[PDB]
DNA sequence: AACGGCGCCCGAACAGGGACTG
DNA sequence: CAGTCCCTGTTCGGGCGCCG
């Protein structure tokens, strides 16, 4: 009873035709069984071969949960539909939700399995379940609803989703919602306890209207950020000063006001690597000053709404993971470190993976907005494991680069 | 007025603004005339193939040729094109089934069902976009022209389609016999079970029965009741498998397109055949683009092609999956960046082998390419099994820890164990963390001219030593690399090196053993004979140290 | 002389970044 | 500051194998 809200392709582009890839057994056998269910709910459909558009699909597991959860990878149809879920019926980013001290993060898209898809477009969310060893050739289906993972899906659902969290938000006009894809991010400033009881109210007033019992949770007041440092050593050798002047001349690109004269006259002649230098007064000075711009902030460094979040990743070694968001080169936006995740010290791809996902999870609650990840590896090393580690139901975009490092930037 | 088959048509289009097509007939010979009148008469009896008249203005020529080890013959209009206007399909064959893959199972029948794309209907809307016409003789009569009512063969939807309407028919088979394995790929259908024989023809004729309702024959000229079966290209028996004979051609002459069938029955026979080469067979295939050239074979691709054909003279053979054994991939280094490996479950009963010997990079190293071929397994195994096997790799779990800890980019294998099977994959250097004390410093520099490429190297040390080499045709990049190959000639076995050459430092730093460079590779040889190396970097034209003076003297 | 699927090894065309020159 | 070069990377199309 529910009028299918029109959506069409930005002008001049065809849907998504993305190749399936291989998918491991327990993850096959899930998807059949879950599209089973949604087929026998309606909410999706077998089609033929004439649909020739098709988006990967495969299945994840949330942390801390042993339920199987359909996950489709709509990257590229999201970005055909961008005019649609950013400019006609477009989500307001709130700026508190990061200064809040506690956020949970609640699935909310099965929500979305409750309002018809436009059929004009239903084409479109195609995606082929496939077999082990091809015994049978693709099992292919369409979305009769609105799908997971579908940044269109939030953006339709907008107006249903005011009126159920409208008494919620009357009864506590402190506590701040934002709705990011198939999640919805509740922030507060109460207490752990307070917090946790208003939040199981909110599960409530869903539950009268299959992974809502789950609340991942964010302190984004304890987010920290990872600033340029300088050695301080008791004695400096040339080996020492030189990969200073070279530390200090590329932070030149960030901070206009950093000099090296005096550091570099420290260095006048050939000598030995492990050679002592003393530092100068002059010397002392200058790095002393050196220290004190690293700690002012950059000079016209404002985040632009129109403009691509970009994040660089660097691995630093020994369970350390340094990164950097920013629209415009040296023009960083955030700098931050991880260390001791999961994986730590045994692998890296799970580690990368779990530095992706708290990465996109901090520009969602800062900005609202998904980075463009470049990511310290090769394309075939990750596209051969990330999906095993992956436990979040968006996926940003990424690129594969290969970044010697000549100097420690980000991590001494 | 013809009869509507139970099989559920499918919906085809054409691409907007676009007719459909109008291209003329081919003159053929005489044979082929003979061997198509026949077969546009039994087809419209039978309501496959109507006839039209002239308010259908398309056309499409039509030849013919022979089938494999058989006597009828296989009509291929050439659509080619119709397929240009034709509305591109999603292919639902998503890749090849491999033997290795199947299961144990107490009884097989292979079946082949008759007459494929002409037992499943072509859309009502879109037969009028299938004309041809039929001259009985070569310029006397014209031809009453016919149309399509089922899948014609050559057209790029039958496949997709026939593939997709065979499911839907399967879907109600499989739902009423679940322990039964249907492995569906085009016609053929791989039908397993662990009933007994006697059983087993029951199913199998429910099976014939159930797809006769929708059209479908199985005739019991390619019936298959008892084992060797022939089934994608393999002999399957009982308990093991085979790839049916491969016969390589040996010809007192060689050429180009022979190689490339020389080295293509190698790839295929390489599944199974442990140790199987074709680096030097593959050299020779390139700069000529000359197809009917010889080409005589090089001394290592005539080595290469007899040790090949020695493999091939022991009969090998496949065993089949058992889910509740784990499975083992075992990789063995066979030199010149060529990668062997078996895949098993019980030791010495290989389900699969193959090779990767695919060099990418200008520079590289033997842990680099056992980490791609450990990738490139992996994801076969979950092709054909669904699950990674446990790997038993020839490389210290120390060698392996100092890598992928110390490199810059993410890398990872999973589970594995390490075997010692020489020859062992290892690091040939360690670039040190620190600078050395009381090793001679040396500030290399190298610059060249765009014009003239001209250029100089050398070096500056702390005690004094100093050296310039004029270079002829030489780039920047190369004599950047020139200038660390004079410190490391010229120094002791411990040395520290400066450079401002992030090209040189990053093609130092990866460790690589091997390159395209004769350059690097002589670099890479002065690496190994020292016992520390320290290499440093610093910006260039900053007056850093001794950077500074070596700059004058190469500019 | 046809269609589709997968694999390999090949080369041409392309993109992208340090570094030099006007 | 642009426009090149040098160098290295990926993408793709065709050669071959094999299946139907
Ligand atoms: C071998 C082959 C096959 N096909 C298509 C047509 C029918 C299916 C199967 O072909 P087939 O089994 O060899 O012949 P088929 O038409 O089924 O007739 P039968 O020989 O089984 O009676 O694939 C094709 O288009 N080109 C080919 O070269
Ligand atoms: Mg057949
Ligand atoms: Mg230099």
């Amino acid at each position: 009873p529910i009028e299918t809200v029109p959506v069409k392709l930005k002008p001049g582009m065809d849907g998504p035709k993305v190749k399936q890839w291989p998918l491991t057994e327990e993850k096959i056998k899930a998807l059949v069984e879950i599209c089973t269910e949604m087929e026998k709910e309606g909410k999706i459909s077998k089609i033929g071969p004439e649909n020739p558009y098709n988006t990967p699909v495969f299945a994840i597991k949330k942390k801390d949960s042993t339920k199987w959860r359909k996950l489709v990878d709509f990257r590229e149809l999201n970005k055909r539909t961008q005019d649609f879920w950013e400019v006609q019926l477009g989500i307001p980013h709130p700026a508190g939700l990061k200064k809040k001290k506690s956020v949970t993060v609640l699935d909310v898209g099965d929500a979305y399995f409750s309002v018809p898809l436009d059929e004009d477009f239903r084409k479109y969310t195609a995606f082929t379940i496939p077999s082990i060893n091809n015994e049978t050739p693709g099992i292919r289906y369409q979305y009769n609803v609105l799908p997971q993972g579908w940044k269109g899906s939030p953006a339709i659902f907008q107006s249903s989703m005011t009126k159920i969290l409208e008494p919620f938000k009357k009864q506590n006009p402190d506590i701040v919602i934002y709705q990011y894809m198939d999640d919805l991010y509740v922030g507060s400033d109460l207490e752990i306890g307070q917090h946790r009881t208003k939040i199981e109210e909110l599960r409530q007033h869903l539950l009268r209207w299959p992974f809502l019992w789950m609340g991942y949770e964010l302190h984004p007041d304890k987010w920290t950020v990872q600033p340029i440092v300088l050695p301080e050593k008791d004695s400096w050798t040339v080996n020492d000063i030189q990969k200073l002047v070279g530390k200090l001349n590329w932070a030149s690109q960030i901070y206009p006001g950093i000099k090296v004269r005096q550091l570099s006259k420290l260095l006048r002649g050939t000598k030995a690597l492990t050679e002592v230098i003393p530092l100068t007064e002059e010397a002392e000075l200058e790095l002393a000053e050196n220290r004190e711009i690293l700690k002012e902030p950059v000079h016209g460094v404002y985040y632009d709404p129109s403009k691509d979040l970009i994040a660089e990743i660097q691995k630093q070694g020994q369970g350390q993971w340094t990164y950097q968001i920013y629209q415009e080169p040296f023009k960083n936006l955030k700098t931050g470190k991880y260390a001791r995740m999961r994986g730590a010290h045994t692998n890296d791809v799970k580690q990368l993976t779990e530095a992706v996902q708290k990465i996109t999870t901090e520009s969602i609650v800062i900005w609202g907005k998904t980075p463009k990840f470049k990511l310290p590896i090769q394309k075939e090393t990750w596209e051969t494991w990330w999906t095993e580690y992956w436990q979040a139901t968006w996926i940003p975009e990424w690129e594969f680069v290969n970044t010697p490092p000549l100097v420690k930037l980000w991590y001494q | 007025m013809v009869p509507i088959s139970p099989i559920e048509t499918v919906p085809v289009k054409l691409k907007p603004g676009m007719d459909g097509p109008k291209v003329k007939q081919w003159p053929l010979t005489e044979e082929k005339i003979k061997a198509l009148v026949e077969i546009c008469t039994e087809m419209e009896k039978e309501g496959k193939i109507s006839k039209i008249g002239p308010e259908n203005p398309y056309n499409t020529p039509v030849f013919a040729c022979k089938k494999k080890d058989s006597t009828k013959w296989r009509k291929l209009v050439d659509f080619r094109e119709l397929n240009k206007r034709t509305q591109d399909f999603w292919e639902v064959q998503l890749g090849i089934p491999h033997p290795a893959g199947l299961k144990k199972k107490k009884s097989v029948t292979v079946l082949d069902v008759g007459d494929a794309y002409f037992s499943v209907p072509l859309d009502e809307d879109f037969r009028k976009y299938t004309a041809f016409t039929i001259p009985s003789i070569n310029n006397e009569t014209p031809g009453i022209r016919y149309q399509y009512n089922v899948l014609p063969q050559g057209w790029k939807g039958s496949p997709a389609i026939f593939q997709s309407s065979m499911t839907k028919i399967l879907e109600p088979f499989k739902k009423q016999n679940p322990d039964i394995v249907i492995y569906q790929y085009m016609d053929d259908l791989y039908v397993g079970s662990d009933l007994e024989i006697g059983q087993h023809r029951t199913k199998i004729e429910e099976l014939r029965q159930h797809l006769l309702r929708w059209g479908l024959t199985t005739p019991d000229k390619k019936h298959q009741k008892e084992p060797p079966f022939l089934w994608m290209g393999y002999e399957l028996h009982p308990d093991k498998w085979t790839v049916q004979p491969i016969v390589l051609p040996e010809k007192d002459s060689w050429t180009v397109n022979d190689i490339q069938k020389l080295v293509g029955k190698l790839n295929w026979a390489s599944q199974i055949y442990p140790g199987i080469k074709v680096r030097q067979l593959s050299k020779l295939l390139r700069g000529t683009k000359a197809l009917t050239e010889v080409i005589p074979l090089t001394e290592e691709a005539e080595l290469e092609l007899a040790e090949n054909r020695e493999i091939l003279k022991e009969p090998v053979h496949g065993v089949y999956y058992d889910p509740s054994k784990d499975l083992i991939a075992e990789i063995q280094k066979q030199g010149q960046g060529q990668w062997t490996y078996q895949i098993y479950q019980e030791p010495f009963k290989n389900l699969k082998t193959g090779k990767y010997a695919r060099m990418r990079g200008a520079h590289t190293n033997d842990v680099k390419q056992l980490t791609e071929a450990v990738q490139k397994i992996t994801t076969e195994s979950i092709v054909i099994w669904g699950k990674t096997p446990k790997f038993k790799l020839p490389i210290q779990k120390e060698t392996w820890e100092t890598w992928w800890t110390e490199y810059w980019q993410a890398t990872w294998i999973p589970e594995w164990e390490f075997v010692n099977t020489p020859p062992l994959v290892k690091l040939w250097y360690q670039l040190e963390k620190e600078p050395i004390v009381g090793a001679e410093t040396f500030y290399v520099d190298g610059a060249a001219n765009r014009e003239t490429k001209l250029g100089k190297a050398g070096y500056v040390t702390n005690k004094g030593r100093q050296k310039v080499v004029p270079l002829t045709n030489t780039t920047n990049q190369k004599t950047e690399l020139q200038a660390i190959y004079l410190a490391l000639q010229d120094s002791g076995l411990e040395v520290n090196i400066v450079t401002d050459s992030q090209y040189a430092l990053g093609i130092i730093q990866a460790q690589p053993d091997k390159s395209e460079s004769e350059l690097v590779n002589q670099i890479i040889e002065q690496l190994i004979k020292k016992e520390k190396v320290y290499l440093a970097w610093v910006p260039a034209h900053k007056g850093i140290g001794g950077n500074e003076q070596v700059d004058k003297l190469v500019s």
